[PDB]
RNA sequence: UCUGAGAGUUUGAUCCUGGCUCAGGAUUAACGCUGGCGGCAUGCCUAAUACAUGCAAGUCGAUCGAAAGUAGUAAUACUUUAGAGGCGAACGGGUGAGUAACACGUAUCCAAUCUACCUUAUAAUGGGGGAUAACUAGUUGAAAGACUAGCUAAUACCGCAUAAGAACUUUGGUUCGAAUCAAAGUUGAAAGGACCUGCAAGGGUUCGUUAUUUGAUGAGGGUGCGCCAUAUCAGCUAGUUGGUGGGGUAACGGCCUACCAAGGCAAUGACGUGUAGCUAUGCUGAGAAGUAGAAUAGCCACAAUGGGACUGAGACACGGCCCAUACUCCUACGGGAGGCAGCAGUAGGGAAUUUUUCACAAUGAGCGAAAGCUUGAUGGAGCAAUGCCGCGUGAACGAUGAAGGUCUUUAAGAUUGUAAAGUUCUUUUAUUUGGGAAGAAUGACUUUAGCAGGUAAUGGCUAGAGUUUGACUGUACCAUUUUGAAUAAGUGACGACUAACUAUGUGCCAGCAGUCGCGGUAAUACAUAGGUCGCAAGCGUUAUCCGGAUUUAUUGGGCGUAAAGCAAGCGCAGGCGGAUUGAAAAGUCUGGUGUUAAAGGCAGCUGCUUAACAGUUGUAUGCAUUGGAAAC
RNA sequence: GGUCUUGUAGCUCAGUCGGUAGAGCAACGGUCUGAAGAACCGUGUGUCGGCAGUUCGAUUCUGCCCGAGACCACCA
């Protein structure tokens, strides 16, 4: 091994921990859109997407879609 | 370096550092031929200038061979 | 690196002469210990004191080892001498790269026929002025048994042609001063300073080239083959092209480290405890015992004619006479070749004593020199000795 | 081997003098044919292709002393070149630099050619060479270190040599040029191409 | 060196071999023996030919004369 | 343009038919004898067997705190980083077991995609909070480590307002699944560092950063094409052929799921076995073509085996991680450590594959404004006749032919043989003398000189000055540099096939031999000697390839008796098809456009003394498109 | 390197109580086959690897070695 693979790992636990929370509050927010829909939990949502987006955490082109298919059922309702 | 064992010869060719030296080039520009002097080199400066409007530029001393050449001071203009 | 080693200090190849049970291996613990306690850089070792099975497992010596320690005055290197017979052969072994020998004598073990074959021995291959030790007397303390060895040993040395009268004799005992009695370091001081007076060394020269006698082969995992010997002549820097010589057709080879006991040297010594990796060479070629030399003059031989030196039978020549038939162990500085005793037509059966002149035929072709002294022996007994006077093919 | 070692054995055998006209005439016995004790009479029972091919190249080769490697290897240079390979061939074999100072007359031998050159004594367009077998172009200038002019050996080589009107040279100067090619009239006829160009199946 | 067995010929006068010898194998074609067309090489670091093998000392492993 | 040989072998003898052998090259060659140098190539093909130790991945204090130490009375400046953080850590290297298919290469489409930094162009760099390091202490164990408490920084993290441009969808508008437009909601950007100027207020430059756009770049996917044998291999197959919604990947896509159908592939060869990294190319070859797919360069796979996941922009990651497995190892019994198919290098397997060499000097890459750092890449060095090429191992003179040896076989003589002896001359190399390269004809670097923006001054573009970087090197090389013919030839064969004879020995024994076969008591085939011829620091001898071998005949065979016409008939598919007019060109031919990596070869040139070799210029090939001709 | 083992005719092989050398084959001659094989009779051979003892007495029982054959060298 190298010390710079130690000098990662104890770095990148954190940014693992952040990722999962990350993830964990994006999935939150999903349920709870389809829990009841409307724009105001929607807006939200979007929001911490384009944060998550505004890093490499999640690829906008995912993102993206999954917008399209939320403004999809927005729309038919 | 390529050629024979105390001969150096090196091929002016437009590359990037993503790829190692003597592998995949992207195209040919001349040869520079370090092993004999009086200034053998050949460049033909025609896909050159877009290679470096566009950026991935080939290794550094290049750019010296083009400030006796000339090209650094009627670049500017291009550049800005 | 490999934990480099120098030294600028005159070395002086000290052993433990003398038969088993003397308490020879707790000699050689009790010396280091001391020394560990008088100088610096004189790590203990018990345990290290041999490195076969059965070499530790019985206590008294059977099989070669190698230890190093250093005083405030010289330094000096030491191989554990065998005891019972069919392994006489590592003990001339170092009895031929030994130049100093410390009789290890037992008062309450005195000299047993390995011993005084020991003595023999080492007055037929030569050692200087070899010093005697009286050992284990804290057993059997009587008024004149310490002194009746002290005299018999000095009559037994002046009994072959050495000087036992110009030795000084040191009794001590071995188990209490290993233990740390405090009153037996004075003796090892006393022996140490025995050691320092009329023991010569190696001549230091390094205009010869090259010459050394091959002790062991070690084969060490990913450096190759680090074969050791005793240097006769010669110093070596890592780097030195040279040639093996001795049973084998001779070829060339180059040296890489040059090592005091796993210690890296910067420069070998005649007389110094070696050992060179050689490149290119495994243990089927290179043979345990073989010599080296520089390249370019060098000549193996099989037959020549020498003036040996019969040794008296009372003296301890062969038991016996002998034909052209027979076929005594030749020892060459490094190896027993086992040659034959071709009589030329003197008598039909030659004597031991009455020195005489004979040609002999050897079944394989060594390195022979003129002027170099050989030893003549047979299953134990020492049955001539001499030098090359005449060398023929 | 580099060299032929002895010469009369070969030119015996060859049935070709390599000098102007005369090896040997009365030497204790003189012959005509093969050296040896073997050489009774068989020269009339050997009528053959594979001996004809054989015995002309020997005589190429020993004329000039190109071994077989190097032999081969300038056969291959000269079809690098169309042109008319007989003649091509032939003009190449007496391009050689030993067989340039030979017909300019500085050497008596092609043997002392190739151990003069060999020293480093001659020196070609002020850049000499090691290689006794160089290729030279119309127009070439030689010299020979002037130092080595006051050789006996060459002395004795070069005061009434050999004269050629394709090469032009001058003994008061011991200096020449390559004027033009030699005409094959001018050169032995005891040499032919078809031969040893069919014992060149090889190419 | 491996499981096959294999008949063959030993060329030159005599032999040094003893039962349990290593040694090399060449191939050829010999009409004097169905089959048999392996040969033993000589002179190979075990079994050694000198017999005045003074022409065509390179097979047989016979070295050089000495002058 | 290119571009071509045969000979012997059946029988009592001849011919045909077919077979066999020899003769050319060529290695990743090995190996026997031996061996002088130099340039160059090349140096584990076996056990993707395991392997001491060390190097192969660090850099950044002008990203940040703290700490130490040095100097300084001190203030302060300076070296360093344990850490935090940034970038490369995916490349760079080796190997080819596995992998017969989109793997290869080519031609496209990605109207189904991604791409930090490098390019264009532009708006911002405002505000606050929070903790973890480091450190202090304790627990825990021999250790690796692990756990707990208090105290810290930011260009690390998180919210807070702002939003040219960008995010979605909606309305209107435009264009042949898409593109351009106007409008209606909604979202989200951070960070400063260094320096200069300014009393301040602020301003200026550079670096850094958010956002947006242009590219290029590489990555991902699909596509036909051609590239093993195998019918003494016949059915295969169900996220499998599909359709319906959702999840999902950068993205289409049963990729996957919930549901509904049953197809699809296959006799033009699925499936099955064995084998293979692929291509350019290497070799043979004249040529259709064959062989190998050394090295080498492009593509792919892979990292002790098998999985899982994080991060990075991109990984399931040659020197990241976790786990299982197997091996090895420490172990005080409780726990743990590792992965040379990275440089070597060792064990062993072989018939065999190189040193724990030097320097980062060049170059290149990676880091960093900057000094500078790393490079077992690379540029060198040593070893090896493993291969190609160059050169010495003297030359000139020198006859009845010295000695000797052999034959004739005594008693002339011939033969080795100008070969010897003897005489001179010369020193590539060998031995000495002195000098000595280029590669450093790139580059920073601070002062000069000029130059774009704007000026208040920095900074940036170009020329001049030098510091300058050399392991190789006192090397290549240079010179009426001393001495010295001195320091240096072996080696297969002689019956013929194919140049190369006498003597002695053996007597179908001994032996040789690629072929015919020689030898059983004068052997041109065996043994030896001499002579001889062949190649030469090389000579031979075995493996694999091709020519020969037309010896599976595309070119370039046939099938009455030497080998074969099914025992014969009917006949599907397919192949080959009557004449004349028209259509287009699917073929066919041909013009243009692009590719056909470099490299290989060919033709020409240049350089090393010429060489070998390297470099330089042009040279093909196949398709893709477009445009013509319409004979077949 | 130690642990043992082996040495018989020319070759491959057993060895009398230390007291004796035993088979087959190449191998010398004869019968016989047009010839050569095959078959049948008689021959032969060893101073038992070499030195010195113990020894009336040694291939044989020892001490010496040599040529050769097998058992392993851990640890960590």
């Amino acid at each position: 091994n190298i010390k710079s693979n130690e000098k990662r790992l104890r770095q990148n636990i954190k940014r693992n921990l952040n990722n999962k929370g990350q993830k964990t509050k994006l999935k939150t927010n999903v349920k709870n859109f389809h829990k009841e829909i409307n724009l105001d939990n929607l807006g939200n949502v979007y929001s911490q997407a384009d944060r998550l987006a505004r890093k490499g955490i999640i690829s906008t082109n995912r993102a993206r879609r999954l917008k399209s298919r939320n403004v999809a059922v927005l729309n038919k309702t | 370096r390529m050629g024979r064992v105390h001969y150096p010869t090196y091929r002016i060719v437009a590359v990037d550092s993503r790829v190692k030296r003597d592998g995949k080039y992207i195209a040919l520009i001349g040869h520079l031929n370090p092993a004999l002097k009086e200034n053998k080199c050949k460049i033909d400066e025609a896909v050159a200038l877009e290679w470096l409007n566009k950026g991935a530029k080939p290794t550094d001393t290049v750019r010296s061979l083009f400030s006796q050449t000339g090209l650094w001071k009627k670049f500017v203009e291009s550049k800005k | 690196a490999r934990e480099k080693f120098d030294r600028s200090k005159p070395h002086v190849n000290v052993g433990t002469i003398g038969h088993i049970d003397h308490g020879k291996t707790t000699l050689t613990a009790a010396i280091c210990t001391v020394l560990a306690k008088e100088g610096k850089s004189a790590a203990t070792r018990y345990d290290q004191i041999d490195k076969a099975p059965e070499e530790k497992a019985r206590g008294i010596t059977i099989n070669s080892a190698h230890v190093e320690y250093s005083s405030d005055k010289r330094h000096y290197a030491h191989v554990d001498c065998p005891g019972h017979a069919d392994y006489i052969k590592n003990m001339i072994t170092g009895a031929a790269q030994m130049d100093g020998a410390i009789l290890v004598v037992s008062a309450t073990d005195s000299v047993m026929p390995q011993t005084r074959e020991h003595i023999l021995l080492a007055r037929q291959v030569g050692v200087p002025r070899m010093v005697v030790f009286l050992n284990k007397c804290d057993i059997a303390t009587d008024e004149e048994v310490q002194e009746l060895v002290a005299e018999e040993v000095r009559d037994l040395l002046t009994s072959y042609g050495f000087d036992g009268k110009n030795t000084p004799i040191i009794y001590g005992s071995a188990l209490k001063a290993l233990e740390g009695d405090p009153k037996w370091e004075a003796k090892i001081h006393d022996l140490m300073n025995a050691v320092d007076e009329w023991i010569p060394t190696p001549e230091r020269e390094v205009d010869k080239p090259f010459l050394l006698a091959i002790e062991d082969t070690m084969t060490i995992t990913g450096r190759g083959t680090v074969v050791t010997g005793r240097v006769e002549r010669g110093e070596l820097k890592v780097g030195q092209e040279i040639e093996i010589v001795g049973l084998r057709p001779i070829r060339k080879a180059v040296v890489t480290g040059i090592e005091m006991f796993k210690k890296e040297l910067d420069s070998a010594m005649a007389g110094d405890n070696a050992g060179v990796l050689l490149r290119g060479v495994d243990r089927k070629e290179v043979e345990r015992g073989q010599v080296l030399a520089k390249p370019g003059s060098i000549k193996p031989h099989k037959k020549f004619k020498a003036e040996i030196y019969a040794l008296k039978k009372e003296e301890g020549g062969r038991h016996t006479g002998f034909l052209n038939g027979y076929r005594p162990q030749f020892y060459f500085r490094t190896t027993d070749v086992t040659g034959s005793i071709s009589l030329p037509e003197n008598t039909e059966m030659v004597l031991p004593g009455d020195n005489t002149s004979i040609t002999v035929e050897l079944i394989a072709p060594i390195a022979c020199e003129k002027g170099s002294k050989f030893s003549i022996r047979e299953g134990g007994r020492t049955v001539g000795a001499g030098s090359v006077t005449e060398v023929l093919e | 081997m580099k060299y032929t070692g002895s010469i009369f054995k070969r030119s015996r055998r060859l049935g070709f003098s390599l000098l102007e006209n005369n090896k040997e005439f009365s030497k204790g016995k003189k012959r005509k044919t093969i050296p040896g004790q073997h050489g009774n009479r068989f020269r009339s029972s050997t009528m053959s292709g594979y001996a004809q091919q054989l015995q002309e190249k020997q005589r190429m080769q020993y004329m000039y002393g190109i071994t077989d490697k190097q032999f081969r290897r300038l056969f291959r240079l000269v079809l690098k070149q169309r042109g008319n390979l007989a003649v091509n061939l032939f003009r190449v074999l007496e391009s050689r630099l030993d067989n340039i100072v030979y017909r300019m007359g500085f050497a008596p031998t092609r043997r002392s050619a190739r151990q003069l050159v060999n020293h480093g004594h001659v020196l070609l367009n002020d850049r000499t060479v090691d290689t006794p077998s160089i290729i030279l172009n119309p127009g070439d200038k030689v010299r020979l270190k002037a130092k080595t002019i006051k050789i006996p050996i060459v002395k004795a080589a070069s005061e009434s040599g050999v004269v050629s009107p394709f090469v032009e040279t001058n003994n008061k100067t011991f200096e020449g040029t390559y004027v033009r090619f030699p005409e094959r009239s001018e050169l032995p006829a005891g040499i032919n191409e078809s031969y040893v160009v069919e014992w060149y199946k090889r190419l | 060196t491996n499981g096959f067995e294999v008949l063959t010929y030993i060329p030159g006068e005599g032999h040094n071999l003893q039962e349990h010898s290593v040694t090399l194998l060449r191939g050829g074609r010999v009409k004097d023996l169905p089959g048999v067309r392996y040969h033993i090489v000589r002179g190979t670091l075990d079994t050694v030919g000198v017999e005045k093998r003074r022409q065509q000392r390179s097979a047989y492993g016979a070295k050089k004369p000495k002058a």
